[PDB]
């Protein structure tokens, strides 16, 4: 979507993630307050529109997260938004519009999700509840491990290097306190680690977390009325649906990331080749890979090269997952999307202390998905390219 | 109290009552030709005039995975796979057989079989494919 | 919400609501693209964007609606929305904001539900027992109970006249092939169906169903372009959030309902006592009621009064239900909100045919509200105003 | 589990004196601002944390009720609940003890203690209610 005009991200927040006792709700509350003290907003009155993003808990998850803060009522539309993953990158979306059309100056995004408390290990999420494939018994585990059962017939790459990927987002991940599992793991413990579905094993499979982080954005006018020293200017962001049909598609291919990356591209003016650092949808480490070429950062048939070749990790030309990535955070639905908005933020402001990016970024992306819709390989792609705004 | 599917689906898998081989089914669109499973309005030229036609039973794997954990209730392990008919028509369904023996490209027959539990815990018997000799 | 430019409604769609074995999917596609087909549109990606409604069915219930219609893509923006009943007026009041504000000049809302098909505990209707109330005992059918004791004993309504909004909604409905309940009902059938919580008896409460509808809206210039005959003015749309206190309310008014309609009249300029039809949240008899005094049609104290005297049925100040209301359709969650939308355009176009006010009406109001944690009237009220925008 | 779910709701409402003595409600009044309020980790009103506690008045007054006869799973029915309020301008929403077809709008009803549901463990949960008192 093009901005008509400039919009600015003010304050973020960001819950711990991992295995919660309090609900989405109170984490939702926790990370926009954490964003609105960010935003030196100290009153229930001051933001004029809320977007929160949720997967499965509640249909009105962004009243229950703000009623504790006194911040419902007539000067405040909340809307619940929903695109499976994408959620907490829509509600962000959502705000930005906002501000950018003139509807508001002055908006907020949350992505929340707990479930925990509210569902039973030893079982894999499914594919949507009306889909056909869910009745064929599809998990979410399997769907994503077929495309690196194909790389692997396609290119010989091995379990060995998929591996690698939990590896370098494990160690990005090493001294960020928000993470679910972090550190120094060898590949032969993420490839010896218990099968989930071939050849996805426990390590490269994203947890099933719960966490929360929000994102207050608004106008030039407001973020110097705020006193924001480090506005972060939105250079573009784009949401997208999947293409769908049942044709024989190359699932080592993306029809919809390489379609949404292009476009964020194009409307922000921002190459592949410029971004510094990015968050993208690693559920799986097959994910991250295969991404690495489909939203340009090398060429077809480079990924695995631009991976050994320490590309993707400090020093190269653009640090993938940073914070940790799904891999390391694990992947509250309706959260993980804001949550990546929130830490590249971090990174940018220079603000990530013992996982601070050097030298400090100035253009960061981010990417989430959703899915579950057969003949889709995501029903949904919500895409942020994010740079500096304050100058020197 | 009416009792749940013991069976998926007759819109896709037809099984002759004079007991000839079933089959999965396609339809073609009158008007511009696309084929495609059953649905009530094409989705290239939004038409409702279709003709049946009777799909190949053998296909190739063009992916797979051995399921261990999987859906809630689902007894594991078990396999499902992308697999592609001539017609150039991809079928998502479960492949029979033991982990650790799929290979992409493998050839395979259509055939029938319990793909999980119903409400009252009877099987749903539905289309699968497995090796060929 | 000020609109900065004029948006108008195309073409509308709406499917048979009530017990469907074609899931909402499917609904909400028939109800799409009876709406496209209504608007002329000879190429579908000319719809812009796309906002989908939905309760609990999942988490990407609008691509799977348009994914049957070849239109998931990159030229297919789709978000869904979620505020509980709220949701399918939200779809159609973000398809507005986007005309309005000129991200895109033709854009589409559907709202789709389909409860029957699929196991709901019964705890999915309901908050967790955190919620205070719900901890000791609360359930909704209770809850406006104890606003209906609190009206009778103020005013000296009987349980007689509450039944009466019953027996005038399926009045209303007789002759509707989309509504489920309808005809002649006596009162004391009425009266005499299963007491839920008194004075709330069976037939005083929506009951649970599926079904869809859809709202195309674009520019006025789009209008002419896709030669739309009576395109009808969106003169007003407003969302609120429910404010949260703990202090004694008069529960025989509404603190959102009362505001977001004052602010509806304010902004469209159109006062209570011009409004001809009225479609509202008659999720129990009491309810519709009591919002003839919340929204301003009468006074304070006089909404039994504007009942006895017909004043809400065919003849009176405002016809209010004349779909049928939700005491008629059933209530798919996600479908209300903009099955009322498309309904009132119907009666703008005098195409209503055995139940099509008389004369034609040319203000149509429609409200929906959906949640309520503790010490919340609502969670979120969506109310739109739309009136004729087609000359002589 | 047999780490136990709750048997009592909740301590930062309804205190219960160590000595025995008469359970009382409590709220919480902003030090900033005023508000009173029960118990919330900050103030809705002005975002202030520092609070004081106020007892509250046993004595309320029925603002409206229902008698529930389909009501939530894994409760007896009947049962009746209500909008009781407190002469400091709070409203409790409690159950009333006693049967149906007797309890009247502006009724003047007293704090009790009983069970409000069965916890996870088939166990009372015990909290407030309130009575009448003639
Ligand atoms: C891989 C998966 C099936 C494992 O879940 P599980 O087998 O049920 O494991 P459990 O939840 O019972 O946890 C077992 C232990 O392993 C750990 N663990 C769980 N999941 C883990 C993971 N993904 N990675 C690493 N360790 C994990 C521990 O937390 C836990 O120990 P604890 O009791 O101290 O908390 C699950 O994480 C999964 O399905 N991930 C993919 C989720 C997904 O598809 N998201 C949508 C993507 S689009
Ligand atoms: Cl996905
Ligand atoms: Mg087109
Ligand atoms: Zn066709
Ligand atoms: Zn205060």
């Amino acid at each position: 979507m093009k901005l008509q005009r400039e919009v600015y991200i003010a304050g973020v927040g960001e819950t711990k993630f991992g295995k919660h006792t309090v609900d989405f709700d109170v984490l939702g509350r926790e990370a926009a307050l954490q964003a609105m003290n960010g935003s030196n907003i100290d009153r229930p009155d001051m933001i004029q529109s809320a977007y929160v993003g949720n997967g499965m808990n509640d249909m009105t998850t962004g009243q229950a997260v703000f009623r504790g803060l006194g911040m419902c009522g007539p000067n405040l539309p909340i809307i619940n938004v929903q695109s499976a993953c994408s959620a907490g990158a829509m509600a962000v979306f959502c705000a930005i519009k906002d501000v950018a059309t003139g509807v508001t100056d002055l908006s907020i995004g949350v992505g929340t999700e707990n479930h925990t408390m509210h569902r039973q290990s030893g079982a894999a999420f499914s594919a949507a509840r009306s889909d056909i494939e869910t009745m064929h018994g599809a998990v979410m585990t399997g769907k994503y491990a077929m495309r690196a059962t194909r790389y692997m017939h396609e290119t010989g790459a091995t379990i060995e290097d998929l591996a690698m990927i939990t590896v370098k987002n494990r160690k990005h991940a090493t001294h960020n306190p928000y993470a679910w599992f972090k550190g120094a793991i060898t590949v032969e413990e993420v490839v010896n680690s218990r099968m989930v579905a071939y050849p996805m094993t426990l390590q490269q499979c994203c947890g099933i977390a719960d966490g929360a982080a929000a994102v207050v954005v608004g106008s030039k006018e407001m973020m110097k009325k705020l006193g924001i020293a480090k506005p972060v200017k939105v250079a573009g962001v784009v949401v997208e649906s999947g293409p769908y049909h049942n044709r024989p598609r190359d699932i080592t291919g993306d029809d919809i990331t390489e379609t949404t990356s292009e476009k964020l591209y194009e409307e922000s003016g921002i190459g592949p080749k410029e971004v510094n650092i990015l968050e993208l949808h690693d559920a799986f480490t097959i994910a991250e890979l295969l991404y690495y070429e489909c939203m340009g950062l090398c060429k077809k048939g480079d990924g695995l090269k631009f991976l050994r070749d320490g590309q993707s990790t400090y020093g190269g030309q653009c640090v993938v997952s940073p914070r940790g990535g799904l891999l390391s955070y694990g992947h509250p639905i309706g959260a993980s999307g804001a949550a990546q908005i929130a830490q590249n933020v971090k990174q940018l402001r220079g603000e990530c202390g013992g996982y601070q990016v050097g030298p400090t970024p100035k253009v960061a992306m981010s990417h989430v998905t959703g899915g579950g819709l057969s003949g889709t390989e995501h029903a949904a792609c919500t895409m942020h390219m994010l740079v500096k705004g304050w100058g020197s | 109290k009416e009792p749940d599917i013991t069976f998926f689906h007759p819109d896709i898998l037809e099984v002759p009552k004079d007991g000839g081989l079933p089959y999965l089914k396609g339809y073609r669109c009158k008007k511009c030709g696309q084929l495609d499973f059953k649905t009530e309005m094409c989705t290239n030229c939004w038409s409702e005039e279709f003709e049946m036609v009777p799909l190949s039973r053998r296909g190739k794997v063009y992916s797979f995975s051995d399921i261990y954990i999987g859906q809630q209730g689902l007894a594991t392990p078990y396999i499902f796979a992308y697999v592609d008919l001539p017609e150039n028509l991809r079928v998502f369904a479960q492949l029979e057989g033991e982990v650790d023996t799929y290979r992409c490209d493998e050839e395979v027959e259509l055939t029938l079989g319990p793909i999980r539990m119903n409400n009252d815990n009877l099987p749903i018997i539905s289309y699968k494919f497995k090796k060929i000799a």
